[PDB]
RNA sequence: GUAGAAACUGCGAACGGCUCAUUAAAACAGUUAUAGUCUACUUGACAUUUAUAAGGAUAACUACGGAAAAGCUGUAGCUAAUACUUGCAUUAUCCUUUUGGAUAAGUAUUUGUUAGAAGGAAUUAUAACAAAGAAGUAACACGUAAAGUGUGUAUCAAUCGAGUUUCUGACCUAUCAGCUUUUGAUGUUAGGGUAUUGGCCUAACAUGGCUAUGACGGGUAACGGGGAAUUAGAGUUCGAUUCCGGAGAGGGAGCCUGAGAAAUAGCUACCACAUCUAAGGAAGGCAGCAGGCGCGUAAAUUACCCAAUUCUAAAGAAGAGAGGUAGUGACAAGAAAUA
């Protein structure tokens, strides 16, 4: 048969997996979910790999059984569930939250989140559907469906989104002042204000975004997340605050301790 | 016989109800130390009064001796040892032993018992 | 050569191992399914009735009753029939099988009386086998024992101390389960009216 | 209550592993579409035309056997289930204008007639009318806040993928110059079939399509790719083989099941091999792991373990010749005695 595969070797895995390479010939494959597996992490790595917090997938599978690991405040059981781009996850008798960020380099990390922030999520919609009744809801990159969303929502709008009630509060447009981060692309890691956009002919529309050191970036149109306005970053940065730092004076900063 | 121990990578894990920490035991112009006094040394440093609940691995002494490198690691009681623990690691400790040692056996006569050929 | 007669009724079967040839004669020609007069077969047994339902030739090849031949053949065994064991869930065998027609090539004989002649046989029509183990269904026991809805049927079943799990029952977690699903819905309701009111004052 | 042999039921077994025979615009690689489709488990939303709870139908088992036997098998009797099958309110809309009246009740899917948040273009979403219209909306199981969960179900989206598909790219050969077209070749129409487009196929219609820019043939001791050696740059040769994609399970062909196979440690028939045999009849595919024979210059142990990674399940305690460890191993590679 050709049915589909039930394996994923180490040397296949992504890159931002950082396995080992003698560790083993098998990597853990993602369950499917709310999330692509290329984009997103399984919490088996995310907690002994990344977490450090278990050495050995047996230990991994003992601590899950147990509903300590919960995102979006909803306990999961799937050893390799997708958990995502952008989300929030919480462990209970210790009460810590760490939503799941990007690194300038283009790794995935979780940040500490306090409580007040972890209830505050964002996620990136996709598109919007009318259905029975004239109703419209959008389905976001985490895949949700929310109905009953604001008529002003634009298909790349953003939308706030609230864990208890599951409903919108407020949206964020593509304007350019609107914060954005690049989720894909080439220039992954760096946050950026965007400059501008160029609509092609129906091709992959780029835009061209604007840094805090005046670096002009261009990416396709399809791999953005607006994670808020020209205000502040409605998302708590990682340390490196979103800046791609250069490689080349990367090494001077590197140097000095 | 006087030993320095050291501790690095000191932190707590409250999924495991435990520590985790590499160790180091540096023992100049001496041979491989017992697991016995470096036991006791940590307890009385983390102020445990029992000596169970820890496990010791990883001890490598390295080339020309005068430094061991390990993984200590201690649990919150028995039941934590017993919960969180694999047989192999509570054997090699010292509590439980192994579970009958066919191994590769039990497969083969399962394999050799048929469905509905036996009465039980 | 050997007959396992039966009694439904009864629920005991006995077998008459037996070699004469004459014996078998009114049963030649006979299909599966058909009732023949087994007086032949015993002096004793004239005058019962036996309906001939099972069988295997003499290499231990059984019967079918769909074929209507006198010799051994293959055919292709579908799931669902009734010569087959199934192994995998789809799997379809061809084996050899003997046809229903009767000849003298049987090594076995199944039959079962079916109308009462005019002796007795020790040890078949006198003694009677029960059920063996009870009914598991409440429905299926409460139309036993004639006490419709009255009462629970939990204190009057059968004792070999223990008794069988009784299904269908009326347990108040079931009553329970009902009215939680029911206030689900009548939850998911409100729940749905209420967000299509507030969405309909920002419509706006 | 704790369990629990056997068995029914559910899922997987379509993963993995091995090999490179076939393979020459084919596969593969980069680049597109599917506005021409399907999609297990999972997540997120969510639904329409006796009820203090309905019905049969069966295993294991009991008792008699057959043969030499199969992972073989008959009748009598029975019971269950989340195996199989029936079936129990209410909501929305219009009017005087919180509140009273009246109006109506099909989800997918198909047909006919209209209007018509997005995309790049809709016959799109969706809405209206007239006709049909499946499958469900729990007659099931455990128990968390100092109401919960499992299993199952209609539709939509993603997830894990798959099938088709645009464009660009291949070794030698003209002592291969004209090929294809009744037997579909090239396209039109109509229809069948598929999950969908399509000569995929059928009926009619037209004579078309490719080709020295090498078609059509033939050969390859040719699976393709990133990759390897040699490299100042150019280049030349190799790539079965760590991973991706394709193929195969002795050679063809066919099929059930299943979401997913033209599966092969699933079946069916022939061809070529080959096992037991009481002479009647049964049962087979090590290009899986060890190992033997044959071939050959040439290639390891009929070992141990699920401890590491990962997979399956009814998901902690069970499995996995996957995989790991060890044995042989002057394939190679690195450090380094004989002062």
């Amino acid at each position: 048969g050709k049915g589909i595969k039930k394996h994923l070797k180490r040397v296949n895995a992504p890159s931002h997996w950082m396995l080992n390479k003698m560790g083993g010939q098998y990597a853990p494959k993602t369950s499917s979910g709310p999330h692509k597996l290329l984009e997103s992490i399984p919490l088996v790595i995310l907690l002994r790999n990344r977490l450090k917090y278990a050495l050995t997938f047996d230990e991994v599978k003992m601590i899950l059984i147990q509903k300590i690991v919960k995102v979006d405040n909803k306990v999961r059981t799937d050893c390799t569930f997708p958990v995502g781009l952008m989300d929030v996850i919480h462990i209970t008798k210790s009460n810590e939250y760490f939503r799941l960020l990007y690194d300038i380099k283009g790794r995935f990390v979780p940040h500490r989140i306090t409580n007040e922030e972890s209830k505050y999520k964002l996620c990136k919609v996709k598109k919007i559907l009318l259905r029975k009744g004239r109703l419209s809801i959008a389905v976001t990159h985490d895949g949700r469906s929310i109905p009953y969303i604001h008529p002003d929502v634009k298909v790349n709008d953003t939308v706030r989104l609230d864990l208890e009630t599951g409903k919108v509060l407020e949206h964020l447009k593509f304007q350019v002042g609107s914060l954005v981060m690049v989720t894909a692309g080439h220039s992954v890691g760096r946050v950026g204000v965007i400059s501008s956009i160029d609509k092609n002919m129906g091709t992959y529309d780029i835009i061209h975004v604007k840094d805090s050191r005046n670096k002009v970036f261009a990416t396709r149109l399809s791999n953005v997340f607006v994670i808020g306005d020209n205000t502040k970053p409605y998302i708590s940065l990682p340390r490196e605050k979103g800046i791609k730092l250069d490689i080349i004076e990367e090494r001077r900063n590197r140097l000095k301790a | 016989d006087q030993f320095t121990i050291r501790v690095k990578k000191y932190m707590s894990n409250p999924l495991l109800r435990r520590k985790q920490f590499a160790l180091e035991i540096l023992h100049p112009n001496k041979g491989s130390v017992a697991k016995k006094e470096v036991k006791e040394r940590l307890a009385k440093m983390y102020k445990l009064n029992n000596v169970n609940t820890i496990v010791l691995f990883g001890f490598k002494t390295l080339f020309g001796g005068g430094r061991t490198k390990g993984f200590g690691l201690i649990y919150k009681n028995v039941d934590a040892v017993k919960k969180f623990e694999k047989k192999y690691r509570l054997v090699r400790e010292g509590l439980i032993d192994k579970e009958t040692k066919a191994g590769r056996r039990a497969s083969k006569e399962l394999k050799n018992r048929r469905k509905k050929v036996r009465g039980t | 050569m050997k007959l396992n007669i039966s009694n439904p009724l009864n629920n005991v079967q006995k077998s008459i191992e037996i070699d004469d040839e004459k014996k078998l004669l009114p049963f030649m020609e006979k299909r599966i399914g058909n009732a023949v007069p087994g007086d032949s077969i015993g002096e004793e047994f004239t005058g019962y009735v036996f309906r001939i339902t099972g069988g295997n030739d003499k290499q231990g090849f059984p019967m079918i009753q769909g074929v209507l031949t006198n010799n051994r053949v293959r055919l292709l065994f579908k799931k669902g029939m009734k010569c087959y064991r199934p192994r995998k869930k789809g799997e379809r065998k061809r084996k050899s099988v003997r046809g229903c027609i009767v000849g003298q090539d049987l090594s076995a004989l199944n039959l079962t009386l079916v109308k009462k002649g005019v002796n007795e046989i020790p040890g078949l029509t006198d003694k009677a086998v029960g059920k063996k183990l009870g009914p598991k269904r409440a429905s299926k026991i409460r139309k036993l024992f004639n006490l419709d809805k009255s009462d629970d049927v939990r204190k009057y079943v059968i004792g070999r101390f223990i008794k069988p799990k009784i299904q269908r029952l009326v347990t108040e977690k079931r009553l329970l389960r009902k009215r939680n699903l029911l206030q689900a819905k009548e939850k998911r309701r409100l729940e749905k009216k209420q967000q299509l009111k507030e969405y309909k004052q920002l419509l706006n």
